[PDB]
């Protein structure tokens, strides 16, 4: 097993819940509301399957990117009901839970994930799957600006599929590439394929106490030029 | 009964445990000094980044130190507001899920009312009524405290709170932020009346304060007067004096307004050597008395939040499901209640 799984690091509130066997979802947007849904949605999916947060064997959180405000309240949700039900927790990217959307969507295997960071920079991924259903790419994430982007795309080649807000705010942005750019048909992250990413991560024993769950914000220059010396 | 009380307003993380019996089981804090003392001020994103890291261990330690369970814990309290939203942000939403998770009622706390109450936490507290001085960073407001949440405001700043206004000076000092307890220090090692400040709005009658005006007369010493230690130890005398002056005149006009024989003193510049000193040596003339927090719990702390937190849990201030925060939040929306303190 009993995984469940939360994310609030886009305009998007969700909660999954796999019950070994059994996936219950659901998927919102929440602009402006996700502090007033996340935990009434938390409380349906647990109602809905049956379960108990006693029973949960694990808590899968978006670790982001995202927005910082999401990231944290994602974290912060998933803190307090790790810390009160004493459960360990699975960090998931939000680009790489993308990657798995495409895959459940339409099949693919070859995701470049850009979400929009503002400020004229996306946070940037390439993900490819494996035959055991393991994405590789976890290293190239990174906060760019639409050049560098370019840049990157020039050293790969083949067919990629596109997925996220970074495409619809940059539509322009495989121009010019050498690769074979299609749809994903994801613009954001469900917890629902958080699920499958974090299965695999407590199997392998990657999981934590929830004093050392960390956020990835990827963009660190956040504060203005320090004092003079 | 017991509360777990969490505070994540601005650049402190306090967490605290409060039995209504035996009174405070766990103190926990972490300061974020070294993080914002680089950039001058509280730089808002990385407060609320620091409060992430600083939570959860710090309930955890707040547990340990009790020797108290998940059961033992009958509520849990968070600061909603006033303070950065970022900030408050973190605290709410782990203390709503943890409290949730804890199946115990969840009680959004306002971060003022718990500097008005940190008095309660010391023996001998003060009966009602009285008149309250809030006086930290983001605040400086005289109240008619009647009762539990019947708070009238009597008067407040108009421009810089007294906490803004001594880390002003003191940037201009060369002290590091925040600077006003070090200004303090340099203060004591001064000569008094060497400079005269104003004593902003006392001329007229009325409430209300100003101390922006007080920045200006200190740079003004600071560039027509010498370098070394001991002048800068003078203009640091001189502002100190000005402030504490300020707040005593206004806290005998507000206690001859009212009729009453009581002053409570908080916030983060209650802590004050100078000010606690003058508003004792005050209300010893006037035959009334002065309480106040220990100097630990004048800065923001998490005592304050459970014991507030205690007191609107019995008075019934519980939260739904839904986590929100108010960065701006008056001390006089704040409903009427009983106060159970035994
Ligand atoms: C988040 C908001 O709601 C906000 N919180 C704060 O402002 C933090 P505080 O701990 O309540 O007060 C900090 C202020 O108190 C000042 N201070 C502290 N000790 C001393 C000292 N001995 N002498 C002089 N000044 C001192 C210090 O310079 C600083 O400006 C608020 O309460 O409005
Ligand atoms: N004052 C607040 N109270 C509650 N939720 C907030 C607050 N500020 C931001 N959020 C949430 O955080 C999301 C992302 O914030 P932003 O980075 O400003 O786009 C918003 O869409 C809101 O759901
Ligand atoms: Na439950
Ligand atoms: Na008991
Ligand atoms: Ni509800
Ligand atoms: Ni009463
Ligand atoms: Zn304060």
């Amino acid at each position: 097993m009993r995984i469940l799984a939360i994310d609030t690091a886009t305009e998007a509130c969700s909660v999954a819940l796999w019950n070994d066997g059994t996936v219950n979802a659901h998927f919102e947007l929440c602009p402006r509301e996700h502090t007033q849904r996340i935990l009434p949605m938390v409380q349906d999916i647990l109602t809905t399957s049956g379960t108990s947060l006693t029973d949960i064997n694990a808590l899968a959180y978006g670790r982001g990117p995202g927005s910082f405000t999401g990231v944290r309240i994602g974290i912060g949700i998933a803190q307090g009901l790790a810390l009160g039900a004493e459960l360990p927790m699975i960090g998931v990217s939000t680009l790489m839970t993308m990657a798995q959307g495409a895959w459940r969507k339409n099949g693919a295997t070859r995701v470049l994930a850009a979400i929009d960071a503002r400020m004229g920079e996306v946070y940037w991924a390439e993900y490819q799957r494996d035959e055991n259903g393991i994405w590789h790419g976890e290293e190239t994430e990174a906060v760019l600006k639409p050049e560098i982007v370019h840049e990157r795309m020039q050293q790969l080649s083949g067919e990629w599929v596109t997925v996220g807000t970074g495409w619809q705010a940059w539509p322009d942005l495989g121009k010019e590439s050498g690769l074979v750019l299609r749809d994903g048909e994801v613009l954001l992250p469900a917890a629902e394929d958080m699920l499958p990413i974090a299965c695999q991560m407590f199997a392998e024993g990657k999981t934590v106490a929830v004093e050392h769950a960390e956020p990835v914000y990827l963009r660190n220059n956040v504060a203005w030029k320090k004092l003079p010396g | 009964m017991r509360v777990l009380g969490i505070e994540t307003s601005c650049d402190e993380t306090g967490i605290a445990i409060y039995d209504d019996e035996k009174g405070l089981l766990a103190n926990q804090l972490y300061s974020q000094v070294k993080l914002h003392a680089d950039y001058g001020g509280v730089v808002p994103e990385l407060a609320s980044r620091d409060h992430v890291r600083k939570t959860v261990p710090l309930i955890q330690a707040a547990l340990k130190e009790s020797g108290l369970t998940a059961k033992d814990i009958d509520a849990v309290a968070y600061t909603a507001g006033p303070g950065l939203v970022g900030a408050l942000l973190v605290g709410a939403t782990v203390g709503r899920s943890l409290a949730f998770a804890w199946d115990v009622p969840a009680i959004p706390v306002h971060h003022m009312e718990g500097h008005l109450l940190a008095p309660m936490l010391e023996d001998n507290p003060p009966e009602f009524p009285f008149v309250a001085l809030l006086v930290s960073g983001g605040h400086t407001q005289l109240i008619s405290v009647t009762g539990i949440g019947q708070y009238e405001l009597l008067g407040e700043s108009i421009d810089d709170a007294a906490g803004e206004a001594f880390d002003k000076t003191a940037k201009l000092l060369g002290l590091d932020y925040p600077g006003g307890p070090l200004l303090s220090k340099m203060a004591a090692q001064g000569t008094a009346g060497r400079f005269v400040f104003p004593r902003p709005m006392t001329d007229r009658p009325g409430l209300d304060f100003s101390f922006s005006g007080l920045k200006t007369f200190a740079a003004n010493t600071i560039r027509d007067n010498g370098t070394d230690d001991q002048t800068r130890a003078d203009i640091a005398r001189a502002f100190e004096d000005a402030v504490v002056d300020t707040l005593m005149i206004k806290c005998k006009r507000a206690l001859d307004q009212t009729g009453f024989k009581r002053l409570v003193m908080a916030g983060g510049v209650s802590a004050n050597r100078t000010l606690r000193a003058k508003l004792a040596e005050m209300m010893k003339k006037r035959r009334g008395e002065v309480f106040y927090a220990r100097p630990e719990f004048c800065t923001d702390n998490g005592a304050m939040i459970a014991y507030a937190g205690m007191v609107r849990f019995k008075a019934g201030a519980t939260a739904d499901l839904g986590v929100s925060v108010r960065p701006r939040w008056p001390l006089a929306e704040l409903p009427a209640a009983h106060h159970h303190h035994h």
